[PDB]
């Protein structure tokens, strides 16, 4: 490489949706990555 | 010149028959059948489908018991069918795979077949062990065999590609009577109900009537346009029908000595391969090269139905002696029974 | 060649003296047979499946 | 009955001209292909020329190209063969033949020894 | 009643059906060929090197089964019994290239076979036989070319044509001119359903069976490609 | 939910890093430190390092990378304190999620259309008995495995993906469904391989053959995919037993994904041989150059869906953002519609099927 | 000011550490005090306009790991990939059967 094979695209998209989409819920504020942060 | 005089004599004789035929033609069959009711639209659906043949099916014949039939295919196989239960009864291998015709004995004890080998073979179905074996081989024809029909367990009439028809004695294997007079290839024949006469068609747009008992041509019929492929006798024995390559069917009468009715349509530009009547003779069924079979009203010459259950050209057709079913063969190696 | 012409004349002569009947009489006879056996012929009167063997 | 009757021909000087007429009756003339066949003395049947149903396609044997010409008349149900500059080899009996099947391109048995749809023929002789 | 007879009938059917299934394997394992040719073509010598109205001959090439049928003792009228060979693998056509304008008669017969409605799906293997006799006649000036066909005056050797090693140009033009005569008919009325395979062969050529085997391979290959609609 | 698990993982990582800090030997190099989220080892002066983003927040994704520079670690220009660049982790998340929504909808629509067309194709093949042959049987099996795979994919996408509590509970149905999905996908790919093998045969080699024993094809299609799936399951249970058996970080997926790529490469080679043979066949005929080029292009175009060559042509995702977006769109569109294309090419556009259907009516 | 906060944090952590005297190497019962220590030491920082991490927090964590968790081994992670050689063995094993299966399908599929 992270399962970058084209056949793995369906599972990649499914995992990305299950992680970031927040079970199709409302939007969440972005995490601070600024000076106060590590 | 004697040849010129003979030609003039034949020409004058032909004119005399034309005048004689013209006088008797006071009316036509269509004019007589003008006021009769139409038979109506004929709707029929396939009841049975017989499978097992490998190559194209060339001929078939019903038995007198109206449920058993035999079929011939060009892969070298004869199969006896039990139409009621669809179960196979016999499977007779053939010496030559190029078979062109088959027949069923009226007693049901024998079957016959022939083709490009110029030989008609007789098989015995009532052997002691139950296994079919050849009984007799008839040879003497100089052309391919086109059709054959049994008269009894010991007599059979055959037609051949040498413009000749013959009568055989099965027990001795000899040729009892030879019929000559045709110029073109003889393609089909049909026996009269009393088996005293038979009619045949040749590749010369002509048909002839023969006397079996004393072997001469009684009457000659013309009017067709090309080679005649099929022929069959009317149920009453006083008429017959012919199919030709000209995409037109015709009906003749033995007493009128001339054409009676013609069946044709503008959209039909393909020849007729098989011809057969019903029990009453009111319906005329014919197979065509365009992969379908049509039903004709013999009295009115109006198409009353169409059968299109085949993927290839209909090469054979037959009607049961009881008039209860119709079986058709085709080049798609399938036999279909309609009712 | 000559024999073929002679045989053609003989057959033509044999076919010329045969008896003939008017076509209307021949047409009537064929008509009469059909109407006398119209009831006894299937494919003209549909048969119920109880009597039909090919059911 | 299908009938094909030929007319014309006869004695002609070498290098002359002749006209052959075929009379057709008893069949639909426009539905069939027509051919010209001749038989030299001591020889067999040979194919000379043919014409399509509507006359759009014409073909000759190589030995007679330019010398002969074929035409068809649907209305009169007749066929012609215009002969010009005849050579001594042209002497033969010319028959008028039909193809056995209608609405069909190919057709067999035209030059066979026995043919049911061939005319009686006429004799053409080229000599002084 | 009749259940015992009915059961006896079904057991007879299944016994017959097993034999028919075995016969189906054998029937499809052999390729059927029709041997045809004009008069004096020399097909008798060819069939000899691989009465009844038909003859049969069996030969094997690379463990493949072939069945050749020679139609003999039949009348000259051919428009009826020729329809029985509408499903053969190929039709072998033999003509006398050396030859009463017999070559013209062969051309007309080939044209009728090519345009027949029942033979439009069958390929034809063409053998230009009598090559040795043709060369001798051309060299001696006895061949009647330029009389049977005036087109020979304007004809030229094809660009893709290759003469035989040590072959004089005169016979090369004559043999190819006859070859293009059959190709002119073959080119027309062709939609890719059937093809022609011309070969210059002699009556005693032992590699004729190899030519048929190679030509049958191409026919089968194109037949498979047609089912998948790749072509 | 995600916050608690992320916090627990962060605390575990902090524990592990702080425990491993003092057990290693030290070697102008910047000192190893725990920045608060990720563990960094000692690096020499003037070196820029990389490390994948963690799994602590929903807006973060593992695919991007984190960087920290050493001169002395990088000092914030404003705050004047040691800082780490986590910006790449969540910079492109919203647009990626927006594209992923459309990809999910397209996948559902394409799989539904594939099911709808494939069921009709199978019914047409079954009802017509006059089309029977080995090719039709192989097509029927391929259609069946396509239907099963598409149905399983639809079931997984519609229900498993949105429901998070079901994954949290982790029943055995999770692992059973995952095993079925993997087995069906492997069977579909190996049946594509079998179709490629059958196409390569009978055209290039064994042309004269009339019939073949289909037991070997059945074993290669339905039987073989059981072994890699079983091996992957048994190694995954003992090594990486994640909840619902749904993960992509594990390197064990290649155990299943290897033979699929090998089979697809073999199919590509079969396509190359077939097109070479077809080109030679046309060349011997003296066909026109434009016509032969068009016919070859059409043959390749119709053969691509059947052999699954789209995976071989585009094996790796491009690194560029625009190229990556284009690749995702085109590859998802091609994959989710492969069954529909195969059905509409080999069943509805087949001449024999069309003729039989037209003559039946 | 923040010194008092970190002293509060550390003494609370030590007081909760006091009941545990033999399980200072275990993780199940130490996760909660560790998380409470971090939450304590981050809560005070943000309220005093201090950005976590802070030097006091790092020093406290280092001192904690130098006294409470010293002289201890590390347990293996729950999820971890196999060694590279054996993993390559698993990856390669199915591949070897492909050519033999292809040969059997091509050759032995007759009669």
């Amino acid at each position: 490489x992270k399962c970058n094979t084209a056949t793995c695209a369906t599972q990649r998209l499914a995992e990305f949706l299950r992680h970031s989409s927040n079970n199709f819920g409302p939007i969440l504020p972005p995490t601070n990555v600024g000076s106060n942060t590590p | 010149s004697e040849l010129d005089q003979l030609r003039q004599e034949a020409e004058q004789l032909k004119n005399q028959i034309r005048d004689a035929r013209k006088a008797c033609a006071d009316a036509t069959l269509s004019q007589i059948t003008n006021n009769i009711d139409p038979v109506g639209r004929i709707q029929m659906r396939t009841r049975r489908t017989l499978r097992g043949h490998l190559a194209k099916i060339y001929a078939m014949h019903w038995g007198t018991d109206s449920r058993l039939l035999v079929s011939a295919s060009q892969d070298g196989k004869l199969i006896i069918w039990d139409s009621y239960t669809t179960n196979k009864v016999h499977a007779i291998p053939l010496r030559s795979s190029w078979v062109m015709t088959c027949a069923y004995a009226p007693s049901g004890n024998y079957v016959a077949c022939g083709g490009l080998d110029n030989i008609c073979s007789i098989y015995n179905l009532k052997t002691r062990e139950g296994n079919v074996r050849v009984s007799r081989e008839l040879a003497g024809h100089t052309g391919y065999l086109s059709c054959c029909r049994f008269l009894d367990d010991n007599q059979i009439v055959t037609s051949s590609g040498d413009t000749t028809c013959a009568l055989w004695d099965i027990e001795t294997g000899q040729q009892t009577t030879t019929f000559t007079g045709h110029t073109g290839d003889v393609m089909s024949l049909s026996l009269a109900p009393d088996t005293r006469l038979f009619v045949s068609g040749a590749c010369d747009a002509s048909a002839k009537l023969w006397d079996v008992r004393e072997g001469m041509c009684r009457q000659t019929f013309t009017g067709h346009e090309s080679d005649i492929n099929a022929i069959c006798f009317f149920p009453n024995g006083n008429a017959f029908a012919t199919g030709s390559d000209d995409a037109t069917c015709r009906l003749f009468d033995l007493r009128a000595d001339q054409e009676l009715m013609t069946y044709s349509h503008d959209n039909i530009i393909c020849g007729i391969t098989s011809v057969s009547f019903s029990k009453s003779g009111r319906l005329l069924l014919a197979g065509y090269d365009d992969f379908n079979c049509n039903v004709w009203d013999a009295l009115k010459a109006d198409r009353a139905g169409v059968l299109a259950g085949h993927d290839n050209r209909v090469s054979c057709l037959g009607v049961t002696d009881d008039g209860m079913a119709v079986a058709t063969g085709s080049w798609d190696s399938f036999l279909k029974i309609w009712n | 060649s000559i024999a073929q012409a002679r045989k053609l004349v003989e057959q033509l002569k044999m076919e010329a003296n045969i008896d003939r009947i008017k076509v209307s009489k021949a047409a009537a006879d064929l008509m009469a047979y059909c109407e006398a056996h119209a009831k006894e012929d299937p494919l003209l009167t549909p048969v119920p499946a109880s009597e039909n063997p090919f059911r | 009955q299908v009938q094909l009757q030929e007319s014309g021909g006869g004695l002609v000087q070498p290098g002359g001209s002749l006209r052959l007429s075929c009379a057709a009756s008893g069949f639909t003339f426009s539905n069939y292909k027509m051919n010209w066949v001749r038989q030299a003395p001591g020889k067999g049947l040979e194919w000379v020329s043919d014409i399509s149903q509507s006359g759009a396609s014409i073909s000759y044997t190589g030995s007679v190209k330019g010398r002969f010409t074929i035409s068809r008349d649907n209305a009169k149900n007749t066929l012609y063969l215009q002969m010009n500059s005849l050579k001594p080899e042209d002497t033969a009996v010319y028959y008028c033949a039909r193809c056995p099947a209608p609405f069909t391109r190919d057709c067999f048995d035209v030059t066979s020894t026995t043919y049911a749809y061939r005319g009686q023929g006429t004799q053409v002789t080229v000599s002084s | 009643d009749q259940r015992n007879e009915e059961k006896a009938q079904r057991e007879a059917n299944k016994k017959i059906e097993k034999q028919l299934q075995k016969d189906k394997q054998v029937y499809r394992a052999t390729h059927r060929l029709l041997l045809l040719g004009a008069g004096e073509s020399g097909k008798n010598t060819i069939v000899k090197q691989m009465t009844s109205g038909i003859f049969e001959t069996k030969f094997q090439v690379d463990k493949v089964n072939f069945h050749m049928f020679d139609v003999g003792a039949q009348r000259d009228e051919r428009r009826k019994w020729i329809q029985c060979f509408n499903d053969v693998t190929a039709i072998i056509f033999v003509v006398a290239s050396s030859s009463t304008n017999r070559l013209q008669a062969a051309l007309k017969l080939f044209d009728s076979i090519w345009n027949n409605k029942w033979l439009r799906d069958t390929s034809v293997i063409l053998f230009l036989n009598k090559q040795d006799l043709l060369a001798e006649k051309v060299l001696a000036g006895k061949s009647k070319i330029e009389d049977y066909f005036p087109e020979f005056a304007r004809y030229t050797t094809p660009e893709d044509a290759t003469p035989e090693p040590g072959e004089d140009p005169r016979v090369t033009r004559a043999k190819y001119f006859i070859r293009d005569e059959f190709l002119r008919i073959s080119t027309a009325s062709g939609d890719g359903r059937h093809y022609c395979y011309p070969h210059f062969t002699c009556s005693v050529d032992t590699e004729n069976i190899r030519r048929v085997f190679n030509d049958c391979r191409d026919i089968i290959q194109r037949m498979h490609l047609r089912q998948y609609e790749l072509l | 939910f995600l916050y608690v698990v992320g916090r627990k993982k962060m605390m575990d990582a902090q524990y592990k890093c702080y425990d491993r800090m003092q057990q290693l030997p030290a070697y102008p190099y910047c000192n190893r430190t725990w920045d608060g989220w990720l563990c960094w080892d000692d690096t020499p002066a003037g070196v820029l390092s990389y490390q994948f983003c963690p799994d602590y927040f929903p807006d973060f994704d593992p695919s991007e990378k984190v960087t920290k520079y050493c001169d002395v670690w990088f000092k914030h220009p404003e705050n004047n304190r040691t800082w780490s660049n986590y910006t790449m982790c969540n910079a492109f998340t919203p647009e990626k999620l927006k594209n992923a929504y459309v990809l999910y909808y397209l996948a559902i629509v394409g799989h539904s259309l594939s099911i709808f067309t494939l069921v009709i194709s199978l019914g047409i093949f079954v009802f017509f008995r006059s089309l029977g042959c080995q090719r039709v049987t192989l097509h029927k099996n391929m259609f069946l495995t396509y239907i099963l795979n598409s149905m399983i994919i639809i079931i997984h996408l519609v229900e498993v993906v949105p429901n998070g509590e079901l994954v949290r509970r982790d029943p055995v149905s999770c692992k059973i469904l995952h095993f079925f999905h993997q087995y069906m996908m492997a069977c579909n790919y190996f049946w594509m391989l079998c179709e490629g093998i059958y196409l390569h045969t009978l055209i290039v080699v064994a042309v004269f053959t009339e019939k073949q024993r289909l037991r070997w094809y059945y074993l290669l299609g339905w039987g073989f995919p059981l072994v890699p799936t079983t091996i992957h399951a048994i190694t995954r249970a003992v090594y990486f037993n994640d909840n619902c058996w749904l993960s992509v970080e594990t390197h064990l997926l290649y155990i299943i994904h290897g033979p699929v790529m090998a089979a697809l490469v073999v199919n590509f080679f079969f396509l190359l041989n077939i097109v070479r043979v077809l080109v030679t066949k046309m060349r011997e005929t003296h066909e026109a150059e434009s016509h032969m080029y068009l016919k070859a292009v059409k043959a390749t175009m119709i053969l691509v869906p059947l052999l699954g060559i789209q995976f071989v042509v585009f094996p790796w995702r491009p690194s560029n953002k625009m190229l990556g977006k284009i690749y995702d769109y085109v590859m998802h569109s091609l994959i989710h519609f492969q069954g529909f294309f195969v059905a509409t090419i080999y069943c509805f556009c087949n001449n024999e099927v069309q003729t039989t259907v037209k003559r039946q009516w | 000011n923040y010194e008092t906060a970190v002293q509060f944090c550390w003494n609370h952590y030590k007081d909760q550490m006091d009941p545990i005297e033999k399980d200072w190497c275990d993780w199940a019962m130490i996760s909660r005090p560790y998380s409470t220590l971090r939450d304590c030491l981050e809560h005070f920082a943000e309220l005093f306009d201090l950005g976590f991490p802070n030097p006091l927090a790092e020093r406290i964590i280092f001192e904690t790991h130098q006294i409470h968790f010293a002289n201890c081994s590390l347990v293996q992670p729950t999820f971890s990939d196999p060694p590279e050689d054996v993993l390559l063995a698993m990856i390669i094993a199915p591949i070897c059967l492909i050519p033999f299966l292809i040969t059997l399908v091509v050759w032995r599929s007759k009669d």
